[PDB]
């Protein structure tokens, strides 16, 4: 009952989950690494090796992981983002062992063939190609790049195009040999999973991985922590019909005290959008005034990002190049968390976002996979896991007074960084901004 | 059945009450209806659509935004949907909400009110659905595959209301179809998580002094009679390529036919998909319509094999998306494709396809199996349509003890047209695209030229 652990040798951690009455399960190794772990000539090496790393290992060509995978009718995937590294199977029970063998072999045993790295660079720039077409993910890009400027956390994980088109096999096999450490890895798994035996193959397909020599428990902190830095990027393009802006402060860390009660307040704003509401039976009176005389926006959605060691929390907004002021809809955004700063809130907002809240993190912990996901991810950007009964006691605690300290802590007298794309000329200025909002 | 920790009885009005699973860390529930399109005959079309869109409205015991409100303290994971053998009403809570939920939907179930301004709410907006449906090939195409299959009656009236009839539904209309449909005995009340004494008490508490109407008995057995359909290309929009696309089956199976593990094998052995397939190792790239297709020609975009099957008839077949060029060499390729998973002495089902088909089957399955929701739902159907709940061991030794020659023999009765379900459907092949006729040929002609379908009955 619960989540049982146990640590290998070169410091590898081992977190497992049983689920009664299953007969398959997930399992996937996470590598606290990623983009933040590179450095400005280096920037993009994690996710170009994402892709090599399928391609072909000392022990099984392309081709032959693929049909291998096919025959016993399991799933290989990865992902990569700006804290980690993450490569999973999911598999009938009896294949477990050979799914973490393939997943070993995988991350520590490829090729990385010199014709491979060549010929995926095209892949790659197409694929960067494509998220230039994805406004939001620009925007949140480049709001990354003045928030934690000149900082690890504040580069991209696809990286410049110049260095896609630079990067060597001796930059993949030198962040592989600098990052890939028994104390920075979680072997996760859950489902039809046997954790003694699960601990038993990890140390025979995972033993040989190197310990670093200076050794810190996964929840500990990297190094100075992340600074937030105030600023602004106002990207001018005319021919986007759409405008999107990203306003954002200091948020807050995986492991801060405080994480649930920040998510809370998310809700307490949260969405809307101009065809569908607010997705709740009684929208806020900001939802009420976006909607009011012919619309201030296409959209707002607030928004709380978290690492390790730092976070991000505000709101995007999309809105229409040609019909809105955004400076009318940031007006009411800025209302709406005064509002939330002056203790006007109700006890059936409150509890209505609290049992949102609850129902995001636990009613979506549904099959192996998810649940692999909030195991891995959890123990290896903090250490533990909270169990499903935990997290559900941490949200249920939540009070309305510990929502309006929160916002008055967190968005009084606190720097803004704001990023804006497309119609720029009636976007406001991030001084403006925390002079409304300090007001 | 007995590892599911699934038990089933009935309550005095008929009502089958199902639980299975223990404990977890939240609970699932819902209520099954044996109602859909299939059952509206011409007179109640487009009434399941409607009641499925004002589930949990106002109730004669609840408050519209009373209703709304405490829907969304319970965490707002709760839904309505219906289909052409089914309408459903379910949610995932927390383990000590269960009864608060099976509160409201039963009140939704028994006590709807109904107005005037929810349903013309509701209407109004079906005809903005509607539209928006008929540009998305995803979801016409398999409307028209059906409409054609069964001559738009049962399994083929319109999953779709015709844009026409929506201002006509009425009260009365949604009132016959409730007295007719909505009654214990055509419903099964189900749990996932809860134990059957306590499922035994609430549904006996919100269900159980409710009583039938006792209805004309009106449920027609589908007769898949094949068929021929084609509507314009569609529009040409900005960057986006043109594609014509074309689907062509012949009658399936039921879902509790004993040769249904051996066509589902069969289906994931052509598999195919997009000419994209993004994705890791695991998704089907050695199936034979990548293989055979997609790797092959590239003036198709898509390439995929699909299975509908229900309570008494299936259709089986393939469809295929390309470029307007191509659509003169579609049926044909189809056709050969069809003829090589039995009828070609040198492209046989080999050990390894069917061994890999075999096991991805299976993963999908259990896999899929590992979510409440999915579980909820795979047992109110099962109950629903013959009372009972094939365990999982069952299932998985059936398609394990699968041999090439099986999947072979299925093979052939499909696409022979030798299907003989109760409906008795003649083995007419079903054939449906969009484009301009022309372009796909003669194409009763390069079917027969295979030896597909069947002539003389
Ligand atoms: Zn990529």
């Amino acid at each position: 009952p619960g989540t049982r652990t146990s640590k290998l040798p070169n410091g590898l951690t081992i977190a497992t989950e049983y689920i009664p009455n299953t007969s398959s399960a997930t399992v996937g190794i996470f590598v606290d690494a990623g983009s933040r772990a590179e450095n400005v000539k280096n920037n993009g090496t994690a996710h170009f090796l994402q892709h090599l790393a399928f391609k072909g290992t000392q022990n099984r060509p392309q081709q032959g992981i693929e049909l291998e995978i096919e025959n016993i009718g399991s799933h290989l995937n990865a992902y990569t983002s700006r804290e980690n590294t993450v490569y999973y199977a999911k598999s009938l029970q009896e294949d477990i062992p050979k799914a973490v063998d393939i997943l070993s072999d995988i991350l520590t045993k490829s090729v990385l063939d010199n014709s491979a790295i060549e010929r995926e660079r095209d892949v790659i720039i197409r694929e960067s190609e494509e998220v230039d077409k994805m406004y939001d993910e620009v925007v949140f890009d480049h709001l990354h790049e003045i928030t934690y400027k000149d900082q690890p956390l504040g580069r991209t994980i696809l990286g410049p195009i110049k260095n896609i088109k630079s990067i060597t096999r001796t930059d993949l096999k030198d962040y592989i040999t600098k990052n890939y450490k028994g104390d920075r890895m979680v072997l996760a798994g859950a489902g039809a999973v046997d954790h003694e035996k699960l601990v038993q193959y990890a140390q025979k397909y995972f033993g040989h991985v190197p310990k670093s020599e200076s050794p810190v428990p996964l929840g500990s902190p990297r190094g100075p922590l992340p600074v937030f830095c105030r600023g602004e990027r106002f990207i001018k393009e005319n021919t986007l019909p759409t405008t999107h802006i990203a306003i954002a402060l200091e948020g807050v860390s995986w492991s801060a005290p405080d994480y649930f009660v920040a998510l809370a307040t998310q809700a307490i704003v949260g969405n809307w959008d101009r065809a569908i509401g607010t997705g709740t039976n009684s929208p806020s009176p900001l939802a009420v005034a976006a909607s009011q005389n012919g619309s201030l926006a296409n959209s707002y959605m607030s928004f709380s990002t978290s690492y390790a060691d730092s976070g991000l929390w505000g709101m995007y907004i999309v809105t229409d190049s040609n019909e809105h002021n955004v400076r009318l809809i940031v007006n009411e955004i800025l209302k709406e968390w005064k509002r939330i700063k002056s203790g006007k809130i109700s006890d059936a907002e409150v509890n209505r976002a609290k049992a949102q809240l609850k129902a995001a993190l636990l009613l979506s912990l549904d099959g192996s996979t998810a649940i692999v996901e909030d195991i891995g991810r959890q123990v290896v950007t903090t250490g533990k896991r909270l169990s499903p009964e935990e997290v559900f006691e941490q949200v249920d605690k939540i009070t309305k007074d510990d929502i309006i300290m929160w916002a008055n802590y967190r968005l009084q007298n606190k720097p803004v960084s704001m990023v804006a794309l497309g119609n720029t000329s009636t976007v406001p200025n991030v001084s403006y901004i925390e002079e409304k909002l300090n007001q | 059945a007995r590892t599911d920790n699934f038990k089933l009885s009935s309550l005095a009005n008929g009502l089958k009450v199902a639980t299975s699973n223990t404990p977890g860390h939240f609970s699932a529930l819902g209520l099954y209806i044996d109602a859909g399109s299939r059952f509206e005959g011409r007179n109640l079309k487009g009434c399941t659509h409607i009641l499925d869109r004002l589930a949990f409205k106002s109730t004669e015991h609840v408050e519209g935004r009373a209703m709304a409100e405490t829907l969304e303290l319970l965490g707002g994971n709760y839904q309505c949907t219906s289909s052409r053998e089914n309408l459903m009403y379910q949610a995932s809570v927390f383990n000590q909400d269960v009864g608060k939920m099976l509160q409201l939907m039963s009140e939704t179930v028994r006590f709807p009110k109904i107005t005037e301004q929810e349903l013309q709410e509701q209407k109004l907006s079906a005809e903005y659905e509607i539209d928006e449906v008929w540009m998305k090939p995803e979801l016409v195409l398999p409307e028209l595959l059906h409409t054609a299959a069964y001559s738009g009656e049962t399994l083929g009236s319109p999953l779709i209301c015709p844009r026409g009839l929506i201002p006509s539904i009425s009260k009365y209309y949604l009132l016959d179809y409730r007295n007719k449909f909505y009654t214990p005995e055509n419903t099964v009340a189900a749990f996932v998580g809860v134990p059957h004494e306590k499922a035994l008490e609430l549904t006996g508490k919100y269900l159980g002094d409710w009583q039938s109407t006792h209805p004309p008995i009106t449920k027609k057995v589908a007769q898949y009679t094949g068929g021929e359909s084609c509507i314009p290309p569609a529009p040409v929009f900005g960057n986006l390529p043109e594609l014509f696309h074309i689907q062509i089956g012949f009658e399936g199976l039921p879902i509790d036919h004993p040769d249904i593990y051996a066509l589902a094998t069969l289906q994931t052995l052509l598999g195919g998909g997009g000419s994209f397939s993004a994705g890791g190792p695991g998704k089907g790239m050695y199936s034979r319509l990548y293989t055979h297709v997609l790797n092959q020609y590239y003036f198709v975009e898509n390439c995929v094999a699909f299975n509908h099957s229900y309570s008494d008839s299936g259709i089986f077949g393939i469809s295929l998306s390309c470029i307007p060029q191509a659509a003169p060499q579609a049926v044909e390729v189809i056709a050969q494709q069809m003829y090589n998973t039995f009828a070609n002495k040198d492209l046989r089902l080999t050990e390894d396809e069917v061994s890999r088909a075999k096991n991805q089957l299976k993963s999908s399955l259990l896999m899929n199996l590992e979510s409440k929701l999915v579980e909820l739902e795979d047992m109110g159907r099962q109950v629903l349509m013959h009372g009972r709940k094939i365990p999982v061991n069952e299932m998985i030794s059936k398609i394990e003890d699968l041999k090439p020659d099986d999947i072979s023999r299925v093979a052939e009765m499909i696409f022979t047209g030798n299907v003989n379900n109760a409906g008795n459907g003649k083995g007419r092949a079903t054939v449906v695209m969009q484009g301009d006729r022309g372009s796909f040929g003669d194409v009763e002609n390069v079917l027969k030229a295979y030896g597909l379908g069947n002539s003389s009955s």
